[PDB]
């Protein structure tokens, strides 16, 4: 047989301090719906000294959905193999495209993480390429997910942001196969993080994913919007939950939508939308009793309340800076 | 492209 | 400053003879227009011991597609680069998923090659990509190729196959992008093949090919068909290319175009394809001389038709072992 | 997928 030597190819921060990397190096991918949390957990896993996840890359989803289309059609499959382009060739080649990107997009860390939500529809896959690799899926209420999809406008390919009905039939779709992908990996590689027990109990539920994920505890984790203030941790302008994401932990997102869900939709919930019961959301339930808040995040809700007009000055300077850029393609066009 | 594509 | 040192991969085999690989390594580039004779030249560097190219991959073409409808978008190249993916991110990406791809779906070799015509469209961004690569780009007869196009159905996205107008301003356009590409590399970087000459002359353009690529000559790429027999080239059974490319260098294919052209496209023919006269084919000729055939052509092309039903049978197994699979692709329906 | 893409 012939086999392919891969060494590790490295890193090299200020000081000379290496980093290498490789394709069984112990990864963590977050995911779950757009809206669902996605954005704080992997905020609050920077705020860690040892963990560096970054931005959404975008393109990692990307070239995993394309990677579907090819496999998925039975022309190209053959074509494929005929051609040479074994699984064994395709993981390689996906393996080292997705591992670069992770590497070079962000700063050097002992841990490093990536963000992009649909990428948890292909974690077996993913466990596939990065053996070594932990999961997060983020699990948030359908309502709320579906309710901040519509109210901030949040364009996903295949979602109706005018019908209620039909955005949850699409959050309920997706939750099924990622919860399914979740469980097929298993609890020692994919781990269940639920948005509003994570707002409710931070320090509990920060303690359960460093757990999960063999990283030791660091209050660094309860100071995120500190860090983001001096560029410790890395924000696109161009998200969309980089306004919120700017805050402490609060307790604002848990209850919004409720009535604001058409009453037929209130009527049909658990129809609709059988993923809430099944991951422990009760659809009669507007809202359910999603649980006590802990003293830390009450505290933070109140001292936010108290700075309104500051934290408004800096979520009009966020749309400014989207409005320098919304100019400049204007101008590339 | 969207802000996000399944 | 940020330092991402990369340490060769290698490959290594029977006697564990050690193959290193990375972005730096004097990779072998082919392509141009599909039926434009890429298939025979990539046949003919696989013949020499030192080279090894094997079938398309199809996925690489595939994901510089990708990256163009990225890079081209001005809001999505927005958010990518707010998201941290710069060039020199994605470059690294691309490469690295291109080269696991060109090293791994074939046998190693002491020089590696990919053949995939329409890689040839984005010659420059490789150069970039692989700063020691060498290209080369097939040159054919537009009349040629799109009469071959049209009469054995190859389908290509946007070609109209009951239209021989159409199909060469397509062509016509194909190659001024690609020729333009060779030229912006140079006369060191890319060397334009001329199909015709090539089988006019087989050992005087295979002896400038390998002096090009800086390969010692070798009789070996003079008996391909023999190669090609005892399985020292990889061809794929799904390939439009393989039963002809199973055959010695021959003449039958220069000219089989003529008098198949409908009669406006042949009396406007300067107008529809200007690409023509700038290669060097007279856009006015019906063929162009495109010169004297060496004897060892003319000879190989005797012995084709000596031999006929032995070419015929072989032509019938390539057409059966393609219909066992017209089977499995039915089968997974 | 066709034979080719551009
Ligand atoms: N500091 C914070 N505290 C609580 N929830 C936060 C938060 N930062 C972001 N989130 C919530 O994360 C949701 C976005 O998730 P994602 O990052 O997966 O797109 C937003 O929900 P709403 O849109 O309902 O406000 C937002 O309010
Ligand atoms: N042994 C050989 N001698 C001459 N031409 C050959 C050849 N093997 C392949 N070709 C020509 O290469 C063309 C296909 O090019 P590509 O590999 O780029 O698709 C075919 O043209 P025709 O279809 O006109 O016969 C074919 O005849
Ligand atoms: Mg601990
Ligand atoms: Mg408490
Ligand atoms: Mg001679
Ligand atoms: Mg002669």
């Amino acid at each position: 047989n012939f086999t392919y030597v891969s060494p590790d190819r490295y890193v090299l921060g200020p000081d000379s301090r290496r980093y290498p990397y490789n394709n069984d190096m112990p990864l963590i991918f977050i995911g779950g719906m757009p809206r669902s949390g996605t954005t704080l957990v992997r905020v609050l896993l920077d705020a860690h000294p040892d963990v560096r996840c970054g931005e959404e890359t975008r393109v990692i989803p990307r070239l995993l959905s394309l990677k579907q289309q090819w496999v998925k059609n039975p022309t190209e499959m053959h074509r494929l193999l005929e051609g040479g382009i074994t699984d064994e060739v395709l993981d390689a080649a996906m393996s080292a495209f997705i591992l670069e990107v992770i590497v070079r997009h962000g700063k050097p860390a002992p841990r490093l993480c990536n963000k992009d939500p649909f990428t948890l529809r292909a974690a077996v896959y993913l466990h596939r390429l990065f053996p070594r690799a932990k999961f997060l899926l983020m699990i948030r209420d359908g309502r709320a997910v579906v309710h901040s999809i519509i109210t901030r406008k949040v364009t996903i390919t295949g979602y109706d942001l005018s019908d209620y009905r039909q955005c949850l039939k699409r959050w309920n779709a997706a939750m099924t196969s990622m919860y399914a992908q979740c469980q097929q990996l298993g609890p020692g590689l994919c781990l269940p993080v639920y948005y509003e027990q994570l707002v409710l109990h931070p320090r509990a539920w920060m303690q359960r994913i460093l757990a999960f994920l063999e990283v030791p505890w660091n209050d660094s984790v309860l100071h995120h919007e500190q860090l983001i203030n001096q560029s410790g941790i890395a924000l696109s302008k161009l998200e969309r939950s980089t306004d919120q994401v700017i805050k402490p932990i609060n307790l604002g997102a848990l209850s919004k939508w409720v009535g604001h869900i058409p009453e037929d939709v209130v009527r049909d919930m658990a129809k609709v939308a059988p993923m809430l019961a099944q991951l422990g959301y009760d659809p009669a339930a507007n809202p359910p009793d999603y649980g006590q808040p802990d003293n830390f995040v009450l505290n933070n809700t109140l001292e936010i309340k108290k700075k309104m007009e500051e934290w408004q000055a800096r979520e009009r300077e966020l749309e400014e800076h989207r409005e320098l850029i919304k100019q400049s393609i204007a101008k590339k066009k | 492209f969207d802000e996000y594509e399944e």
